[PDB]
């Protein structure tokens, strides 16, 4: 009974820190997600505004 | 050998028959074509490396940001009076300040 | 979480990349030292009117 | 080329009155941009001058 | 022994390889479905201990 508390508690303690990774996963992913939009955007939209108008 | 120098001969008239053939005038704005995409290729790689350099200084806020981790885990473990503790957490924070300074030293070079 | 970490540098490298593409600008930048003295002086003015 | 100096000139003076009311607001980042645009018409407007002198 | 590290090496490096193939990002999610099915037997375990206190 004194140990079917410590597995209790460490079996809340585990499945609290799995819960706490899976958050942080989609948060992480999401920024990931972002970041390459940003890149991309960017980068492109310069350039072609460059390019274009000085060719013209 | 003296077969390689004839081939290239043999090989280098039909060559140089083939560069008389295009126009001079042409093949100079197409150099300056290829020589403006050559440019192309430098600014790519070089940006490339301002993104390298800014690796490593990500590294190096990584490293000293775990330093001052380590730091209060020292501090913890003297107040709670684990002095072995602390100098465990010590070593920890040492090698991160002795790697912050060549990843310091790899960022001047950058 | 380690590979996760590596991919967090991603981030991190985006970041600094959009810095040295603004780094290109350095040369040109003077214009907007004299467009942001410029208004200040006009808005100075206006405010003491 | 006289008329479109006099609705270039006249952009100017709207612009400079987007500027003033910008400064009245408290919002000095609005007059620079108002300011920008007025610039550009200025600038042209002395280029049809130009051309005007010449026809 | 001399031959086990130099075998473990060229065995290594084809591993790494193939560890470098997968998407970092889909075998993060993939290993955060293996760490839940990982509680899915611990808990097992831990109410066989309760059936077993109560026997």
């Amino acid at each position: 009974r004194t140990m079917s508390e410590n597995l209790r508690r460490n079996l809340a303690a585990l499945e609290a820190k799995i819960s706490e990774a899976k958050t942080k996963k989609n948060m992480l992913q999401a920024r990931a997600k972002a970041a390459k939009a940003n890149a991309e955007l960017q980068q492109t939209l310069a350039a072609a505004a460059a390019a274009a108008a000085a060719a013209a | 050998g003296l077969f390689d120098r004839l081939g290239r001969v043999v090989r280098a008239n039909l060559n140089d028959l083939v560069s008389k053939a295009e126009d001079p005038e042409k093949v100079l704005e197409q150099a300056v074509i290829d020589m403006q995409e050559d440019l192309v290729q430098l600014r790519q790689a070089v940006a490339r490396t301002i993104a390298e350099e800014k690796r490593t200084e990500q590294r190096l806020n990584q490293d000293t940001q775990e330093a001052k981790k380590w730091e209060d885990r020292a501090k913890l473990a003297l107040t709670n009076g684990e002095e072995n503790l602390a100098r465990e957490a010590l070593a920890r924070k040492k090698s991160l300040t002795d790697t912050a300074a060549a990843y310091q030293t790899q960022l001047a070079q950058q | 979480f380690e590979r996760m970490e590596n991919k967090v540098l991603d981030m991190e490298a985006t970041s600094q990349a959009a810095g040295e593409l603004a780094g290109f600008g350095i040369e040109n930048q003077f214009a907007q030292l004299e467009a942001s003295s410029g208004v200040e002086d006009e808005l100075a003015a206006l405010k003491a009117s």
